[PDB]
């Protein structure tokens, strides 16, 4: 009812425990499965769907309330992905060549990006604080960036000159470059190919979590090499078969809607805050 | 008046019986259209013959005959189409042996007492263009007498078996509406059954041990005749609808809102509207009768379907609602409390001792307003208490009261009813009659009061001054004691005290909700009981 | 703030007012001006974007903060529109042939919609509420609808037979779909070129204004026929030249922002909340 | 019971019993739809009639009581228009080239006229006061006037030469003429195809509502240039398509009649005041 | 008005009589004379209009107040007439072979009635007081009726075949139809060539006043067979020729107007209130 304002709430300590609300989201809420189309491909099945969305509706999920996005591979699936469901659960394949981008795109999809235009063209670009990054995505990215000092000039590089730039990306589908703050840069990138953004983090996305098939502990969703946080919301596991990995899945799907909460910036409440 | 609610959840597995059929199975002015009929029909056969030399045949059966006439009716020729089926025969058979040469016949069909003759029967005249909407149905028919004739067998060898005899008289039993599926259009029918009865003619096949065999065989059921003729006369009564009582439509094809609308968008609007027109002192007469089913289902004016399932389609939908899943967990719940003692743990109690209708539960919480732990364990249990109130185990009149009468007073008026809109009109204002209601229970000159708003009240019975109230008293007082519906609740009673000092019998009467006081009090026109009168009937908003 | 979005607000009536800050919003905020190809080849420049930036630092916007974008016609905006920062301004050519698509166009952008996909192949659909439309967007919509009765059956329309259905658009790039409350509808829509959506109105959006360029008032940002609201930011203009038409634009920044509220802006830049 | 005299009413302003029931104009009110010949052309389907009753009985109007009364165009139909219904719309579409027209037959229809026969043969006439016009009907009413003064004789006119009358409409349809009030007039009229009326504007017609189905607001129902006043019975809509506009219609039915209000000329109150 | 409608008048016995009107009333009214074609004819003059008006100006009336309109004769009048001026006066000339026409002519002009469409074709109709009777008018009505049963069949008369209907009226210009009331009939009428309606005597009109030239009293304006009241508007004079009928109208116009009453005149000039 009032929005946009930030009110202080004073809860007591004493108060009992709710009953589990987990039926009632099940009932009203919609899951989204994504998976990489190996997964379809080794299953084999026209059917397999059905068969998945029956043992969900065995865990409590109403039959047509989970929804299963099917994407070519990682590179594809992060040119800007639309996760739209109320629970997104994100099945990437791990490959040990693509380990950044497989953090870039978890950076993109675990946290909560607000973005605004960037005309490299027109404008000089610097990043405010450790939060901005700048995020391109597209067909292919390649961003080559000239610092410039307090005249207005390059450092190692001619602002008239492009090839003198830093290259910091090369055909990325989704890059998210962190220079220096403080500092402009002059962009050199392929607008007509790809888009670039300046995106402050504002924080964690928690209708999304990415469960990792397969190798090891590698996502570092923050910029800072200092910390690499394994939040909840990234889970691993070894496979072998695609229909094993659906299978622990779908029995706990409990545990993975756990460590996952309505997303707070899509909600009545947070109107004339970002939205709705 | 809250007895019907009960009443409709006690019938519920009636409903069940229903279905089970079912599935087996497959404003307004009266007109009157008496019509002498003549139904002239017949039957057809279907004989097919199975292989080999042509000895044995595979069936010889019934099957539906169509038949067009045109007769004098009143002075107009009058062209009628009717279609004849049978149904319920017996599947006859004769086996000459396991050669190819011996007479067999596989199966042959005989109508007897125990099967039915259906009969479709149109005709261009205005009656039957009448008959969407209809009140009542009935006709009358003098009985016929259909014979079985001969019927020789194609045998290329030896003597040539004859099937002779067979006869059944077709007495009216039953008509009802039907329909006659045409190739671009869809006619309304009047479909007439048929009460088999054996006759003395008795059908017997030569070259047979086959004699004294009685029914009607399906190889020459029309024996040559022409036709099968039945005069008779029917009777029809038309709800067509009107709006002046001037007009009166020739075809009553109109459209009404129920044949667009399955979900009830505006009738809700209708019945807050007709809530004003409601008198006081009466709505409490209506209140205090013991409404049951047929006394609740009984004045409305219902086409011919409508009245045939108004019952159990108010129950299939009754058996549904919110308050029948309160109902279902109040009493699994009951179960379960005394089902086991492993769970006090569990279940958290505001009173003395365990009980079902003492527990907390959800109650996700408001943060919005500044809320007392005591004011959400009373609301919690007005909560059950209104299962209580549909538990018989109440004294006073209820709301449950009220709000049947309202609901009877309102669909009589109502001119919106139909076999789908007083289906979820009565549930949902079951459901959504009176919403906020509060309890007391009395107990050594003291009243406690708890309510649904989450307002609770404790005082004493001789001058109305509020005291402490003393939750894990009144918790063991509602569990247990008669719980009584707050209809003239605190508030009131102390307004009423203080400006009509009221006697010690007064305030008694009206502590206990008796009917006799209210009305009393409504009909001195006093200003505070018919205020809280008024805000109940209000309250009765769908 | 969401657990305090329902608890109340009290305000004595004799605090003090803040200073303005016009001056610091224009300093944390980012300026998006939508005008059509026709105004940047009628004015023939290429460092006119430049020109507009340095007179809006003039004006107090830092430099990066204002953001020009181009559009087609009306007609290529419609499709999917997304408004990317803070103060959105759009420069809506009049012509009197296409005031209802212009008219679809505002109501599009000038409010807040909640929208849900529609699997018109499968199901039939119903308006619940004056404040539900049906919202279609692409390459060319053509929507023929069929309403039905209780039982099923089509009115004036036979279900199977397409050709009997009702048509309310043609080869539309964006349109409004209004159909009778309660009534159960058959929809046949191009889907292979454009999409429709099950869409509720929540409100206004404050972040977005409109300056009609020429002409009269045309616009209808609401459905119902006895209104036809006429906004603050629901601007016109007469026009002789475009460099005019920027100026103006440009001078009157102050205004056309006041006309306009703050923390209207969501993460994503689209037309509406997409709900699956 | 006492209708030849205006009583005072009195009442309460804390009355309570504030009741209501807009079914009662369902049921007992008939409703009319007036629409141009090509609103039935483009829709072209021969149970559009019923389908729109059927529309209008999901909203409570019982069947036969919705009536649809075409006209050709606003030409034609501003020939003596007749307007029966309990509740009148008439779906005018907008002409830039018949704005006056247009006009013309809002003033006809949204006021209350009390006409006099007019002897153009016999009778030189004047306009008494500002409520007085001269309105023409016929298939071509062409009127020339000659002012004459306190001796008779015309101003810049001849009154037995009438080929210097001062002609103020040719071949009309029809015409509501003003002139200078307090001075008598000849007139010539076609009075084989015209007739001529002296009317009076005694007020609004409540329960006649024009809905403009196109251009932008135009209509001009006062001959004072001071004002044009847009009461709450003129609508507008923009159209694309002529099931939407009717669609639109039915939906938003219950705010059209809100609109407007029971003709208070034609209940028994109004009796022997001037009719029923 | 209409709220103060059923509120008491009270009045004084002995307030003071106010002074005559009649010289105000004819200054603030206008006068129509009702006069056959062979009247014209007779009289064999182009200016009697004239010379009339200023008779009548000599008698109290304004230039411009009084007008005359011509009709052909009794039947042809009898087809919608209308009634233009505050008073109205109908010179029927009387013919001994149409009383009937004439009655019903007087029936229609001196009573107001309220009458509704009859869709003959489609509904059966009732009369259900005394006051509701059955109007039709046009160029020739030819009206036959078949009285129904409680079951809706035809009583005489086969409800098919037409030809066996009941004759009541042959090709009439006008006539007003009464049967049995409380009896449900299927009526088949000339509906090209006349409208027929159900129509309410509400009461007399106070405003048409009938002067039967000629004959004697023959008017029967009331269908009941025990009553043929002569009311103050309907009166009869013995002529030879029209100069003196005319002479004598003006000469008593005081008298004329004096049975009759002002307020009466409906907004329409028809003979009948209609409700669609
Ligand atoms: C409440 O919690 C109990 C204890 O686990 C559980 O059985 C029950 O289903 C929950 N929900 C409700 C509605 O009682
Ligand atoms: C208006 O409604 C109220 C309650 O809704 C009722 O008491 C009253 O009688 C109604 N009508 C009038 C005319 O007071
Ligand atoms: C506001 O403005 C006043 C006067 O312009 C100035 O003194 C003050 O520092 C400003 N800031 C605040 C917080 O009052
Ligand atoms: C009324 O008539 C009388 C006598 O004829 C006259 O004196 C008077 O002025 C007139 N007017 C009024 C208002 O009395
Ligand atoms: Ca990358
Ligand atoms: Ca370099
Ligand atoms: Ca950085
Ligand atoms: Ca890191
Ligand atoms: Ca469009
Ligand atoms: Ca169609
Ligand atoms: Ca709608
Ligand atoms: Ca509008
Ligand atoms: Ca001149
Ligand atoms: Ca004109
Ligand atoms: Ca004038
Ligand atoms: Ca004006
Ligand atoms: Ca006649
Ligand atoms: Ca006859
Ligand atoms: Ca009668
Ligand atoms: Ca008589």
């Amino acid at each position: 009812q009032n929005y946009g304002i930030n009110l202080p709430i004073t809860g007591s300590m004493d108060t009992a425990y709710a009953n589990s609300t987990q039926e009632e989201t099940f009932l009203t809420s919609t899951l989204c499965l994504y998976y990489p189309t190996e997964a379809a491909t080794e299953i084999n099945d026209n059917s397999w769907k059905d068969t998945l969305s029956q043992l969900f509706l065995t865990k409590g999920w109403p039959t047509g309330s989970v929804y299963f996005k099917e994407y070519t591979d990682i590179a594809s699936f992060s040119v800007d992905p639309q996760l739209y469901c109320d629970y997104n659960v994100v099945l990437m394949k791990y490959d040990a060549t693509l380990q950044l981008d497989m953090s870039e795109l978890a950076d993109l999809i675990l946290n909560e990006w607000l973005c605004n235009p960037m005309d490299i063209t027109l404008y000089y670009y610097q990043q405010t604080d450790e939060a901005n990054k700048w995020i391109s995505m597209g067909s292919s990215c390649t961003i080559k960036v000239c610092p410039l000092n307090t005249q207005t000039l390059g450092i190692g590089c001619l602002t008239t000159d492009t090839a003198t730039f830093e290259e910091v990306a090369t055909a990325e589908k989704l890059v998210i470059t962190d220079v220096v703050d403080g500092v402009n840069h002059k962009l050199d990138v392929t607008t007509a190919t790809c888009t670039i953004r300046n995106c402050k983090k504002l924080g964690p996305r928690e209708n999304v979590a990415v469960i990792q098939v397969g190798g090891s502990d590698v996502l570092d969703i923050t910029a800072d090499p200092t910390t690499a946080p394994q939040t909840e919301r990234m889970m691993r596991i070894n496979w072998k078969k695609w229909w094993q990995v659906f299978y622990t899945v779908v029995d706990y799907v409990n545990q993975i809607i756990q460590a996952m909460s309505k997303r707070s910036r899509s909600l009545n409440s947070a109107a004339f805050y970002y939205r709705i | 008046a809250s007895l019907i609610y009960r009443q409709l959840l006690t019938n519920s597995y009636t409903v069940d019986l229903s279905d089970e059929i079912q599935e087996i199975g497959s404003l307004w002015k009266e007109m009157q259209y008496n019509r002498d009929i003549t139904i002239r029909f017949k039957f057809a056969s279907s004989i097919v013959k199975s292989g080999g030399l042509g000895y044995k045949w595979s069936e010889i059966s019934f099957k539906p005959a169509n038949y067009q006439y045109t007769y004098t009716r009143d002075g107009e020729e009058v062209t009628a189409h009717t279609t004849c089926s049978v149904n319920g025969m017996n599947d006859f058979n004769f086996n000459g042996g396991s050669l190819p040469t011996d007479f067999v016949i596989s199966r042959y069909e005989v109508i007897k007492e125990n099967s039915y003759v259906y009969v479709d029967y149109w005709d261009d005249s205005q009656a039957f263009r009448n008959m969407v909407y209809v009140r009542s149905l009935a006709a009358n028919l003098n009985s016929v007498i259909c014979t079985g004739g001969d019927y020789s067998f194609a045998l290329p060898v030896g003597q040539w078996p004859v099937m002779t005899g067979g006869a059944v008289s077709l007495h009216s039993a039953g008509v009802t509406l039907s329909t006659q599926f045409t190739d671009f259009v869809s006619l309304n029918s009047l479909r007439f059954r048929f009460r088999l009865t054996v006759e003395e003619p008795s059908f017997s096949i030569t070259r047979t041990r086959v004699s004294r065999l009685y029914g009607l065989p399906a190889a020459n059921p029309n024996n040559g005749k022409e036709y099968y003729e039945v005069a008779g006369r029917f009777s029809l009564i038309s709800l067509v609808p009107s709006n002046d009582d001037y007009q009166t439509p020739i075809t009553n094809s109109v459209t009404v809102r129920q044949d667009l609308e399955r979900q009830l968008g505006e009738l809700r609007e209708e019945f807050n509207a007709l809530s004003q027109e409601i008198a006081m002192s009466q709505l409490i007469d209506l209140a205090l009768l013991p409404l049951d089913m047929f006394s609740m289902f009984s004045g409305i004016k219902s086409t011919i379907d409508a009245a045939k399932s108004m019952a159990t389609s108010v129950m299939k939908k009754f058996k549904k609602s919110g308050l029948a899943n309160s109902v279902s967990t109040l009493t699994d719940s009951l179960s379960d409390a005394a089902s086991s003692i492993s769970r006090g743990a569990s279940i958290r109690s505001v009173g003395s001792s365990a009980s079902a209708w003492t527990d907390v539960s959800t109650q996700i919480t408001d943060v919005s307003s500044s809320v007392s732990s005591i004011s959400t364990q009373t609301s919690t249990i007005s909560r059950r208490l209104r299962l209580k109130e549909m538990a018989t185990q109440t004294e006073g009149m209820n709301f449950d009261d009220i709000s049947a009468a309202v609901l009877k007073t309102k669909i009589d008026r109502s001119t919106q009813i139909s076999p789908n809109t007083l289906p979820d009109i009565v549930t949902e204002a079951s459901e959504k009659f009176i919403p906020n209601r509060a309890y007391r229970v009395i107990n050594n000159d003291e009243v406690f009061e708890a309510g649904t708003d989450g307002r609770f009240f404790a005082y004493r019975v001789e001058t109305f001054d509020e005291i402490p109230f003393d939750v894990q008293k009144f918790a063991d007082l509602v569990t247990d004691s008669p719980v009584i519906s707050a209809i003239i609740d605190f508030k009131t009673l102390k307004n009423l005290n203080d400006n009509y000092g009221i006697s010690r019998q007064q305030a008694f009467n009206l502590l206990r909700s008796d009917p006799r006081v209210l009305r009393e009090f409504i009909n001195q026109d006093n200003p505070i009981i018919r205020n809280r009168i008024e805000q109940l009937i209000m309250q009765c908003r769908l």
